[PDB]
């Protein structure tokens, strides 16, 4: 993904100070409490019928974490995004059966977690490359879709 | 919103594809999945193969709908309330993949009724699937 | 459709926003000119630069009538006309960007009002950008 | 883009077929009456109040026969659509001011056109690699946006 040594280095600056543990599932929850659509992919979860039951959700959280640690995994690899996630696009497609347009959402919705935690630190510039990232990020994970 | 004008139009060009919904539906699919591959994880249990019978007969239910859509073309909100229920709570397909679905209708339309295509007709349909798209995703959230 | 809770949700909300309106639409614009470039081929005239003064009059303008559309949330489609009218005849921006131009405005909000950006005020304020989206897009064609 | 060989070969074989003049004033007539604010950019070709006045716009025709021109051209690079509309690609976006969505809608108007011409022979497979092109071109005019 075109990003340049400018866009690297902020991108990874502020990753440094992320918590995992916590952002991983406040992105997944609020994917599914914004865009309640989406939820037909996780039944299995149990509740999630108002905000707090999914926010606070021990299911959405732990798989929340999974998500950001393969995530994290591919800021560690900008290079190649493509190969570092092939197997897992190759999974969402052909077992989960998820429309790529939902890695989009969850995206957005990240970003929006982002610039909730950090505030002023967001700048529109630092936005700007994480913009760049999701993109490259669900775009990989939709590639191997056939 | 539609006029008068627009009206005229849909009816008229459905009034032609008459018998042939059915087909045309089953036609419009096809080209969907094989457009756009991302539209198929919404059909993991149907047989995508061409020609197939699954894909024969959702054809059928989708241009049924749609039919019933042109006649209560003034009413399409209250017409189409249980179907706008079903995508709401049950389908749950992304907003996206309608434009999807409803291109490869003009197209096969196109493709069918080439006297009948015309430019203000085109535009028309165009507004009327974006109409009934609207309509569907009406009660996501 | 916005329900008796978003209405409440986008009303405390933009409540707390107060007299910072003009300024974070100013930022919501700056973020958006930024993360998606082909945005900028509506403003060819505008010099974009960082703290742009042409940048910070015309967020206050979008500010102003985001809210009046709170103001008039029960008669939204009334209130926003004369806008609406505007977009269609003059403006004609693609409807996709509207959607950019939302994302940017939770962006810049959940980056000033960590107290007040909950899952659900969130939500709620996401449907209502997507309303007023709808409004100002109605009359294109 | 990623064309199969018999993709490249189905798109060139109809594409020999095509009457540019004709195609290319109705694609590009056809957008503006499908699409109307696309209209602003083309405010010197005259009258366009109604699809008639549109399609019967000698200035509209013989722009679509231009676009449909440097369109042809594309098909002989399909290897490089990026290096071939790079130039063009900085005009539109550094002097006309296009926003690149319109492509997209284009391509769309176009393939109905194709498929309203050609008929029967306009199949599903030969639809998906047309579809595949015009994104394909989309993505080229818009890649020097900045
Ligand atoms: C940043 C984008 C995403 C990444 C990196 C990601 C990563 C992962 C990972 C690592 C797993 C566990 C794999 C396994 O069980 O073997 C997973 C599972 C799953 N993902 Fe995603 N995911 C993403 C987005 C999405 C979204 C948008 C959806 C649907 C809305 C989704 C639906 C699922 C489902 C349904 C599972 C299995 C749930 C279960 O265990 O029952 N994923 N994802
Ligand atoms: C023009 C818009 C559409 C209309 C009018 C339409 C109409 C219908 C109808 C009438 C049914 C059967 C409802 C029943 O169970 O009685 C149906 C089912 C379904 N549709 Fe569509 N549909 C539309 C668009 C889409 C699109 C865009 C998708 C996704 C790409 C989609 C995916 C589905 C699925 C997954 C089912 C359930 C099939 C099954 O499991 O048997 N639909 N639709
Ligand atoms: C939240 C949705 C939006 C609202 C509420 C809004 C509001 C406004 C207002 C009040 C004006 C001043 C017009 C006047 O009265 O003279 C305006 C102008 C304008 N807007 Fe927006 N706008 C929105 C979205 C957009 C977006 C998506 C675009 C394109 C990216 C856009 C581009 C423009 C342009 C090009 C002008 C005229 C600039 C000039 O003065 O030369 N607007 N808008
Ligand atoms: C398939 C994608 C397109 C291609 C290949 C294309 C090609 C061209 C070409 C060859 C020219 C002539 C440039 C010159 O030598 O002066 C041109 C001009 C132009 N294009 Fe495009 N075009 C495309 C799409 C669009 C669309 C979608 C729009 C806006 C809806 C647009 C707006 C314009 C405008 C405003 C001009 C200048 C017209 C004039 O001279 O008055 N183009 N384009």
């Amino acid at each position: 993904v075109h990003l340049t040594p400018e866009e690297k280095s902020a991108v990874t600056a502020l990753w440094g100070k992320v918590n995992v543990d916590e952002v991983g599932g406040e992105a997944l929850g609020r994917l599914l409490v914004v865009y309640p659509w989406t939820q037909r992919f996780f039944e299995s979860f149990g509740d999630l019928s108002t905000p707090d039951a999914v926010m606070g959700n021990p299911k959405v959280k732990a798989h929340g974490k999974k998500v950001l640690g393969a995530f994290s995994d591919g800021l560690a690899h900008l290079d190649n995004l493509k190969g570092t996630f092939a197997t897992l696009s190759e999974l969402h497609c052909d077992k989960l059966h998820v429309d790529p347009e939902n890695f989009r959402l969850l995206g957005n919705v990240l970003v929006c977690v982002l610039a909730h935690h950090f505030g002023k630190e967001f700048t529109p510039p630092v936005q700007a490359a994480y913009q760049k990232v999701v993109a490259g990020v669900a775009n990989a994970l939709a590639h191997k879709y056939h | 919103v539609l006029s008068p004008a627009d009206k005229t139009n849909v009816k008229a060009a459905w009034g032609k594809v008459g018998a042939h919904a059915g087909e045309y539906g089953a036609e419009a699919l096809e080209r969907m999945f094989l457009s756009f591959p991302t539209t198929k994880t919404y059909f993991p249990h149907f047989d995508l193969s061409h020609g197939s019978a699954q894909v024969k007969g959702h054809g059928k239910k989708v241009a049924d709908a749609l039919t019933n859509a042109v006649a209560h073309v003034d009413d399409m909100p209250n017409a189409l309330s249980a179907l706008s229920d079903l995508h709401a709570h049950k389908l749950r397909v992304d907003p996206v993949n309608f434009k999807l679905l409803s291109h490869c209708l003009l197209v096969t339309l196109a493709a069918h009724l080439p006297a009948e295509f015309t430019p203000a007709v085109h535009a028309s349909l165009d507004k009327f699937l974006a109409s009934v798209s609207t309509v569907l995703t009406s009660k996501y959230r």
